[PDB]
């Protein structure tokens, strides 16, 4: 791996080395089925979906890691850490939801998959591939569900309007962030910003990571696209100096 | 990645990339709103050079000019890519360039109107 | 202060401060003398430490002053230092006069008595006796040419050549028997000079020169001593060609004499001509051709001390500036080594300063601006610049050039063989030099291979030593059966090619890989046909090795038997320990070097009765400042480094460690950063030089070794200056590893006995699997064919396997419990 | 525009590059002309003729033409206008007198056949191609005529006249712009500008640049002169590049007086910053060629008082010294032949030699008005000028032997006779006669009286050496014009594919065996095949990766990137070159040499496989193809020593040159092919001086015999064996017997040597 230097043979002589490779698909299924069974106890009426849900997450993760190899991009690394983050985020989303149908679970699962395995992509074709394949996996493992509500294209999740982190429509979110941006203009630096849906997605992701403790970002994009502007906006809105 | 592992170990990364055609179209409409390019003499061409995905089926004059602006930005990107392919030296074309293009359009239109419409 | 008597202006502001604040305690001023004097490492005083009785060299030769200098009468540091220097010069002049008179008595004689000759050699210094011989020969040749000035007359120069021949014969007789090392060095230098004089006299005889003013005689370095001259400095004037140099009479000390090959003669002529035209000379050429030491020997021969700088990538200004302007004030020569290696800005600065000083020197043909100071430049200045290929553009018109393309290695070997006392030296030289050419070219290229001229010199010195040892052995044998002892008879009936071959194999075979040994044997057969050798295998040491291996559970083998290669490697390590003080145990990790020296130490302890303890020092893990010693920038306090601390402990003889054998092994990687300080110890001088100036003499029983796995990145100087043994991986086959594992399991208990019986039973059960070509060996051979996330090393797998079998034995123990 | 551009720009060029710029100007004007054809194919061939690959059977071996002439004819015959060249050469009879004519370019016959009459420029270019193909030595003179046909006869006529400082400084130069007077080492241009200032009654300040105080005087002088208007001079400013950069930025922001003139005399070295060269006018000064010119310069440099001293023979000694220095310095231009490398025989060594002469003359003759010529310390001067002066820079043994030959021929008591021949057979029977005068004035009159027809035979070299220099300069001009004029990846793919087709596929290692191991020849050859196979595999893999990148299927890594850069620029990759190669060799020539070497190694491998060590001994091998030839000589010595049970050092090498068919393969004889002997011809193992450039040895037999311990005869000469024509590698030394009436000193002077290739 880049940045890693081969070790001295004199040192390796005294030190045995064991290769702790990525856990196998069966191991991942077992571990995250245990986690999901512990996950879904909060909603008893939804407990029965843990086994297919874990299988779906494992299946999508396997094909994501076979597709976006490290060769294509230096940051195209997939690990069980990503799916553990998936589990933690899903649990954080289901915590406030005392009641929820399977459609909401599918929506949150798709949202977290998009926020984990779809942001690191660079090419629009890769993102479209990810969306098509998440659709296929969701339909494969949850056939008795409606596509329009469970997998509505504007997957926008925010805790800004509602008290909880429940899904939010793009238009109401746009209006709220427009009011907040007017307050930003009147208080902070006055630079006109237009609100296209990409801004909405980016600001939601940035606020999500800032809310999480030890929230650390690596903003990558052409200069002037608004990385610093959006970062300052989110920091001001969340009270961070 | 090689020099610093922490940037890719636990820090999450978000690919802003560049503004899409939709974003550029929205910027063009929002920024070029004060200027009045409402031309009733406009006629819809049989062939319309669409570059914005959600362009309304009847192109208005303002829609046409914003679409042309997005097309100009796309052609700058394409020319930059072509020079990169040919091996010549290249300079990145940022969305800040698009903002400056819109501002210069506003300035030129405002001054030329302020003089020759006074003469009107 | 420093303007008056600029001889101490060599030393820095630090040493100046110490010599100022500590002027009274003269016992602490030896460091400044060691810095500034050539060979004088100490100054001899009485018990009261108030009168300067004499001077002493680093080897031990001492010169007593005719009129001692009293420090009490001259409390000022500079005044009594000047008196000491002047007294040293005048006393050396008096000694030279006495010695030249004595050798003139020895001269013009049909035969000479060895006893009186050895007495004369012991009375004076090596430098003094060499100079006395040179003036004696020069005066004899001048007298013969003056007689020959008539033309067409009978030549007494034949008688001079015959006198040189007979004294050369008595020298060749005097070196076969054992002599003290200092007298041995004196004899070697004197034989070198007499060989050169005989060769040049033969050339003069062949040329039929009949005029003292003929250039064929003027081109040789002639020596003119004037006893009538009132100034002792001007008494000896050195003349060659049209140039003149007054002999400086500085005590250069007993140094390594440099033989004057025709290349060296050309260098002498070129540098002398350049100095007469009042500009320095540049002996450019490839490295290892004697560019620097030609300058050094020219300086030594003129009674001048030369400062040889190291123009490395990491080079200093202030120390260089002060030492170089100190040369400017003193008048001593200064030599630059690998002048091209300097960085471009470094190059420009040094070029500008040397250009200014050179143009000042030509103006003298007087002070110059140096470090914002006026520096009195003595006429006796020479500045010589060796390069490896050009001179900077500002210096091309200021310096003469000279090409050191190739030394005459044949004459080098011949003269050194004849110095060691070898008969038929010409045949041995004409065989050895092409032999090393073949070794350099035909043998497979290796980073650790070094087959240069220094290798020739070391090999020939070792050959002389082993020939003398064989002479002593035959003498002891002759005294134990019979009584008729005659050294000449032993020398005559002793062959000589076999001894040279044995020395070559002793010094080089340990450094060859397994493949190159038959190649070396073929080269020996090609150069030395029909003559062979048998190594004197140390049978008693072999028994000690088998016992130590039995008690340390290691195997023991002989010849082609299992373990034979390792035993032979241990024997070669013992031999190189015998014939060297600096060792280089090189080989891939896992070759067994650690016990390759541990078992040897234990065997020597149990055989010779000399108990041994090793200090295993890691250089890379520790900081170099803490490794060698730290000197505070402000408080100037010196704290001994680890290596310095152990050397001080070993020298102190607190618990009788001088009688004890001790091995300081430097296990770990080596890089040319710390070992550069060690470049003062691996040389025959054998002393460690610290930044504070204090040097510690290397005790004879101390052997320093560096268990380094590879030598890709070490400098060639360190490689050439220490003996080196190669430990290929094939030395240790897996069978020895298995046997050691089984013995370790069987005898020692695992916890620190029932579980000992458990271990014995388990080892007995898995004995069939651990045999040669067993299941484990085949699994390893197949496993090596596979790929692994890390580099695959045999001992890694073997250690993991042994640890896991130990865990199995522990599981058995817990189940039984 | 054309004339002024050439006149101004060429003022800042070396003389060897004026013709290149003139040719570029001619091409530009030819393109400008509308009625004249582009001649694109003609110029394309004229620049890239050597790149065409031929075959042994492609040369029909026309009588009266050399082999190189044969390939030159056949390669240029590819042009449609020159398709009928072979038949016209065969039929023509005047071709013989034209080929060896002194100036063939003046009367080039009409060979090329065309349907319509050619334009004068077309005739000129056709004759230029003809000259390049037939007599490449006359390429420079024909290029001059071609440019004269294009740009007028007197286009270069300005260059021959001495440069007029008055007009170029009075006008057409800005006071801000500094005058850069760049001279090659050994020449100072201060005199010209000082005479300019003196004639133009201008007070000029001259300050040398040697130290910081020099910087101070320079700054004060320029600060005074910017406002006062006087001229200011800085000397040897190449010593301080950073300070020169600071001076340039100082001059950038400065408006001086109209009469301000800043002159920068400097040595031509790359350390000079580019900005000053771009911001200042550059003038190039070179020492005029000719022994006469060098002698005049040397005599002018030495003060008149020093030469005329109490001994009247001192003038004679000084004249001999000046002539010797002129001879050595002029042999430098003929670097491959006159010497082994471009030594720095500057002015300083001449000054040191004069000092030595003065000292030894004063010592020998202590204030005596006259001295006998035999009493002169000739041996002293000879040895000092062989070892100390003129020899310190001499590294090669044979160069030092040559210097000894010159000193013995010149510095002798016999020189002081009126019949002394300062040189021999310079042009037929005529030889240089040394002056009979005893004072400096007669010698000055004699040197000013030289016919100025300084042929290379004046230096002792063969008269064909100047033709070799002209051919080398012609090839140099061809290369420079070629350098003067994405598709690059496509052409790189094309050339990589062709080279992969040309280079052999693999090399087979030798089979190890114990009796073969004992044999030394087998060991040397197995090392050679191992090295060759490893390097061939490396090159083939690199070419495969290059091709793989060319389709785009592979990404250009750093190693691949630098290799591609080297290939595009035409410079040899450092990884490919593991054996010693001539410095000036291009990539294509290296590929051809590598292919031939691999062919030879395949032959030796199959020969060893068919038989064994015994057959391996009896093989005829070209030493040039072998990577390490001296290893081969050493291996033969080892083989004979082992066979005859003799020691290695007691063996000496003997050479028997014979035809391949008429040769005997003795037990101690080894066949050697490919050796070419330059400067002489050997028949029946006897050397004879000849004017031929190189005579190919049919077959060289290396016989090792026991040391006879007998002195070599006076007719025995030692000839160096260089690996290539660069003469940078000394493989070994052969001994030959010269014919009667031949002088071994003449052999030494003419640079006769044996070349592996
Ligand atoms: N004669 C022997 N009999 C049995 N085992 C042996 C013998 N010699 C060496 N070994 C074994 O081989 C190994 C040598 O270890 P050692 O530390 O000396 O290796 P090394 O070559 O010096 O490597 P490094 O560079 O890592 O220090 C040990 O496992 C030791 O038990
Ligand atoms: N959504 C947006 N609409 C309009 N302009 C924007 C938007 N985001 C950023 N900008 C413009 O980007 C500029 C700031 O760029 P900045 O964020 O500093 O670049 P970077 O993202 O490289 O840090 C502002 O002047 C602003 O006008
Ligand atoms: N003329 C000579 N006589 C004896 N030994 C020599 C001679 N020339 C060189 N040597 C040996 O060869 C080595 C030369 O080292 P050095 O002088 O540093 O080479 P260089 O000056 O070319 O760098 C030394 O070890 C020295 O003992």
């Amino acid at each position: 791996d880049p940045g890693r230097k081969p070790l001295s043979h004199r040192f390796l002589r005294h030190v045995p080395v064991v290769y702790v490779d990525y856990p196998g698909p069966a191991s991942l299924t077992q571990i995250y089925g245990t986690f999901n069974r512990a996950m879904l106890r909060l909603i008893p009426s939804l407990r029965t979906y843990a086994e297919p849900l874990t299988a779906a997450m494992v299946e999508f993760y396997t094909m994501s890691q076979e597709r976006f190899t490290q060769d294509t991009q230096p940051h195209y690394i997939y690990s069980p850490r990503e799916m553990t983050r998936w589990v933690r985020g899903i649990f954080e989303a289901l915590r406030p939801l005392e009641t929820l149908p399977v459609e909401g679970l599918i929506r949150i699962w798709a949202h977290e998959a998009l926020r984990l395995f779809q942001d690191r992509l660079v090419e629009d074709e890769e993102r479209r591939w990810t969306d098509e394949n998440i659709d296929t996996v969701a339909l494969k493992h949850f056939p008795n569900i409606d596509r329009e509500k469970a997998m509505s294209r504007p997957i926008l999740y925010s805790n800004w309007l509602s008290k909880d982190y429940i899904p939010v429509d793009q238009e109401e979110l746009r209006d709220y962030v427009k009011a907040r941006l007017k307050v930003f203009y009147e208080e902070e630096l006055d630079v006109p910003l237009v609100l296209f849906n990409e801004v909405l997605d980016h600001v939601l992701r940035i606020d999500r990571i800032f809310r999480q403790p030890q929230g650390h970002l690596l903003l990558i994009g052409v200069s002037g696209a608004g990385k610093t502007t959006l970062s300052r906006f989110v920091a001001w809105m969340n009270g961070l100096s | 990645a090689a020099t610093s592992p922490a940037l890719f170990n636990r820090c999450v990364l978000n690919w802003f990339g560049d503004w899409s055609t939709e974003a550029l179209y929205q910027v063009g409409k929002e920024f070029t709103s004060k200027m009045d390019l409402e031309k009733p003499n406009y006629i819809v061409p049989d062939y319309m050079p669409v570059v914005y995905d959600k362009l309304p089926q009847p192109p208005s004059h303002r829609e046409a000019i914003v679409n042309s602006c997005v097309f100009v930005h796309q052609t700058l990107h394409q020319a930059n890519a072509r020079l990169a392919k040919r091996g010549g030296r290249t300079m990145a074309i940022t969305p800040r360039h698009y903002l400056d293009f819109i501002n210069h359009y506003a300035n030129l239109f405002h001054e030329k109107r302020s003089e020759l419409e006074e003469q009107q | 202060e420093r303007s008056s008597f600029p001889r101490f202006y060599f030393v820095g502001d630090e040493d100046l401060l110490e010599i100022i604040g500590n002027s009274k305690n003269v016992a602490k001023l030896q460091k400044h003398f060691k810095k500034m004097f050539a060979g004088v490492s100490s100054i001899i005083l009485n018990e009261d430490n108030s009168v300067v009785l004499g001077i002493s060299s680093r080897e031990g030769e001492e010169v007593m002053f005719k009129t001692p200098v009293s420090i009490t009468e001259h409390p000022k540091i500079n005044e009594w230092l000047t008196l000491v220097e002047k007294e040293m010069r005048v006393t050396l002049a008096k000694l030279l006069a006495e010695s030249v008179t004595e050798v003139e008595i020895f001269g013009k004689a049909t035969s000479i008595d060895p006893n009186t000759y050895i007495t004369w050699i012991d009375k004076y210094q090596a430098q003094l006796v060499v100079l006395s011989a040179q003036i004696a020969w020069s005066e004899n040749v001048e007298t013969a040419l003056s007689s020959m000035g008539g033309g067409g007359d009978a030549a007494p120069l034949h008688s001079v050549l015959s006198n040189v021949e007979v004294t050369l014969n008595v020298l060749a007789d005097s070196v076969l028997m054992e002599q003290p090392p200092l007298r041995r060095r004196k004899l070697e230098h004197l034989i070198t000079e007499l060989v050169h004089q005989r060769d040049v006299t033969r050339s003069l005889i062949k040329s039929k020169i009949d005029n003292a003013k003929s250039f064929e005689w003027l081109s040789q370095m002639r020596f003119y001593f004037d006893p009538k001259q009132t100034d002792v400095l001007q008494q000896l004037s050195i003349q060659m060609a049209n140039a003149k140099f007054n002999y400086g009479f500085e005590y250069l000390g007993v140094q390594d004499k440099l033989v004057q090959t025709p290349l060296t003669d050309r260098c002498y002529l070129t540098m002398t001509q350049a100095l007469e035209a009042r500009l320095g000379g540049s002996p450019f050429g490839p490295a290892g051709t004697g560019k620097t030491e030609s300058v050094k020997a020219l300086g030594h021969q003129l009674g001048r001390f030369v400062l040889v700088f190291n123009c490395d990538e990491t080079f200093d200004f202030q120390a260089m500036g002060r030492i170089f302007v100190g040369l400017c004030q003193v008048g001593a020569w200064g030599c630059f080594d690998e002048f091209n290696r300097l960085e471009e800005r470094m190059l420009s600065a040094v070029s500008q300063q040397v250009q200014c000083i050179q143009e000042a020197l030509r103006e003298h043909s007087i002070t110059c601006e140096l470090l914002n100071k006026q520096v009195k430049v003595s006429p006796d200045m020479a500045i010589f610049i060796t390069m490896n290929p050009n001179l900077p553009d500002n210096l091309k018109k200021l310096f003469r050039s000279l090409a050191m393309t190739k030394p005459d290695r044949q004459l080098i070997a011949q003269v050194m063989l004849y110095s060691q006392g070898f008969r038929t030296a010409e045949v041995l030289a004409n065989k050895i030099v092409p032999f090393f050419k073949l070794c350099d070219e035909q043998l497979s290229s290796q980073s650790h291979y070094d087959f240069g001229l220094r290798a020739l010199k070391s090999v020939l010195v070792s050959a002389g030593n082993v020939k003398r040892e064989r002479i002593q052995k035959i003498k002891r044998e002759k005294e134990e059966r019979g009584e008729a002892v005659d050294e000449g008879e032993i020398a005559e009936n002793l062959p000589e090619q076999e001894i040279l071959i044995q020395s070559v194999c002793e010094t080089m075979v340990p450094k060859l890989v397994a493949e190159d040994i038959p190649l070396l044997f073929s080269l020996l057969s090609d150069v030395f046909p029909g003559v062979q050798y048998h190594r004197g295998e140390m049978t008693a040491l072999r028994e000690e090795l088998k016992k130590v291996c039995q008690e340390m559970y290691l195997t023991y083998g002989d010849g082609e038997e299992v373990g034979g290669m390792w035993v032979e490697k241990v024997l070669q390590l013992y031999q190189i320990t015998q014939i060297n003080h600096g060792l280089m145990m090189v080989g891939p990790s896992g070759s067994g070097k650690s016990m390759a020296w541990r078992v040897l130490l234990k065997a020597l302890e149990r055989l010779e009765g000399v108990e041994g303890v090793a200090h295993i020092i890691d250089p890379k893990a520790i900081s170099k400042d803490h490794l060698y010693g730290t000197l505070d920038p402000n408080t100037r306090e010196w704290t001994d480094g680890l290596f310095t601390h152990v050397l001080r402990k070993i020298i102190d003889s607190v618990r009788g460690e001088l009688q004890k054998r001790q091995w300081i092994v430097f296990d770990g990687d080596v890089d040319p950063e710390w070992v550069e300080n060690l470049n003062s110890v691996l040389d025959d001088n054998k002393l460690l030089t610290l930044p504070n100036g204090e040097r510690l003499s290397l005790p004879p029983n101390v052997r320093i070794m560096f268990e380094v796995q590879d030598l890709k990145y070490a400098t060639l100087a360190t490689v050439s200056r220490c003996g080196m043994v190669w430990f290929s991986e094939d030395v240790l086959s897996t069978d020895m590893i298995f046997n050691n594992f089984l013995a370790r399991l069987r005898s020692i208990p695992l916890d620190e006995s029932p579980m000992l019986q458990i271990q014995r039973d388990a080892a007995t059960i898995m004995q069939p699997y651990f045999t040669s070509n067993g299941l484990v060996t085949k699994a390893l051979e197949h496993a090596f064919q596979l790929e692994h996330i890390m580099d695959l090393t045999r001992l890694r797998c073997l250690g993991s396997l042994f640890s896991m079998l130990h865990q199995a034995c522990r599981n058995v123990a817990q189940y039984n419990a | 525009l054309f004339q002024v551009a050439f006149n101004r720009v060429a003022r800042g060029m070396l003389h060897q590059d004026h013709i290149t710029f003139a040719m570029l100007l001619a091409r530009i004007k030819l393109k400008g002309t509308v009625g004249e054809p582009t001649y694109d194919a003609e110029f394309q061939h004229f620049l890239r003729g050597n790149e065409i690959v031929l075959s042994a059977g492609s040369t029909p071996r026309i009588q009266g033409l050399t082999v190189e002439q044969a390939e030159a004819v056949v390669r240029l015959s590819c042009l449609p206008a020159f398709k009928d060249l072979i038949a016209k050469v065969q039929a023509d009879e005047q071709f013989g007198i034209w080929l060896d004519s002194s100036s063939p370019e003046q009367t080039v016959p009409y060979l090329w056949s065309e349907e319509t009459p050619a334009t004068p420029i077309g005739q000129a270019i056709h004759r230029l191609l003809l000259i390049q193909a037939f007599r490449p030595d006359r390429l420079l003179a024909m290029a001059h005529m071609f440019v004269s046909t294009n740009l007028g006869e007197s286009f270069m006529s300005i260059m021959e006249q001495p440069l007029d400082l008055t007009h170029i400084v009075g006008t057409e130069v800005k006071p801000n712009t500094p005058v850069l007077m760049c001279s090659v080492p050994g020449y100072d241009a201060s005199g010209h500008v000082e005479d300019l200032a003196a004639e133009q009654n201008t007070q000029i300040t001259s300050i040398a640049i040697g130290s910081a105080e020099g910087f101070n005087q320079a700054d004060k002088a320029i600060n005074t002169a910017v406002k006062s208007g006087r001229w200011v001079m800085l000397k040897n400013v190449h010593l301080a590049p950073g300070w020169l950069m600071q001076l340039e930025k100082k001059l950038h922001s400065l408006q001086p007086h109209a009469c301000f003139r800043l002159f920068l005399t400097m040595e031509i070295n790359p350390k000079v910053p580019v900005n000053l060269l771009r911001a200042g006018r550059i003038f190039v000064f070179e020492p005029p060629p000719g022994v006469k010119a060098n002698m005049l310069r040397t005599f002018s440099s030495i003060p008149v008082s020093r030469i005329c001293k109490s001994p009247n023979e001192r003038a004679r000694l000084y004249f001999l010294l000046a002539w010797f220095h002129a001879i050595i310095q002029e042999r430098l231009r003929y670097a491959p032949l006159g010497w082994s490398k471009k030594y720095e025989f500057g002015e300083s060594d001449l000054r040191s030699a004069c000092d030595t002469v003065d000292t030894w003359l004063d010592d020998t003759a202590k204030g005596r008005q006259n001295i006998s010529p035999d009493k002169i310390p000739w041996s002293a001067l000879k040895t000092l000028m062989a070892q100390s002066i003129y020899g310190g820079r001499v590294d090669n043994e044979f160069d030092q032997r040559l210097l000894n030959t010159f000193l013995e021929r010149l510095f002798t008591t016999r020189s002081f006779d009126s019949e002394f021949k300062l040189a021999c057979k310079v042009d037929g029977h005529k030889d240089i006669q040394m002056p009979d005068g005893i004072r400096r004035e007669e010698f000055v009159q004699w040197v000013e009286l030289l016919p100025d027809t300084q042929t290379p035979s004046w230096l002792g070299l063969p008269n064909n050496a100047e033709r070799v220099l002209l051919t080398t300069q012609g090839v140099d001009m061809i290369s420079k014009m070629l350098k003067m004029q994405p598709a690059w990846m496509r052409t790189l793919h094309t050339t990589a594919s062709n080279w992969l087709h040309l280079i052999p596929q693999t090399l087979s290692h030798l089979k190890r065996t114990v009796e073969n191991i004992k044999d030394p020849l087998f060991r040397f050859f197995e090392r050679e095949v191992k090295m060759g196979a490893k390097l061939l595999q490396d090159v083939r893999q690199d070419l495969a990766d290059v091709v793989q990148v060319c389709e785009g299927k592979k990404k250009q890594t750093n190693y691949l990137r630098t290799l591609i850069n080297e290939l595009v620029k035409g410079i040899l990759p450092r990884s490919w070159s593991h054996y010693t190669v001539p410095a000036g060799m291009t990539v294509i020539q290296w590929v051809s040499d590598f292919s031939e070497r691999i062919k030879q190694l395949q032959n030796i491998s199959l020969a060893a496989a068919s038989g064994g060590a015994k057959e391996l001994k009896n093989i005829h091998v070209c030493l040039g193809g072998l990577f390490v030839p001296e290893a081969y000589i050493t291996a033969t010595r080892q083989y004979v020593a082992q066979a005859n049970s003799w020691s290695l050092e007691e063996l000496c090498l003997e050479v028997n040159v014979t035809t391949s068919q008429g040769a005997t393969l003795d037990a101690c004889s080894f066949g050697v092919t490919g050796l070419k002997l330059q400067g002489a011809t050997c028949n029946n193992n006897k050397l004879s001086l000849s004017n031929a450039i190189s005579t190919a040895l049919p077959l060289t037999q290396l016989r090792w015999v026991k040391q006879t311990n007998t002195e070599k005869k006076a007719s025995v000469v030692t000839l160096p064996v260089y690996l290539n024509f660069t003469r940078a590698d000394l493989i070994f030394t052969v001994d030959f017997e010269i014919a009667t009436k031949e002088d071994p000193r003449s052999f030494y002077e003419r640079g006769v040597a044996v070349l592996c290739t």
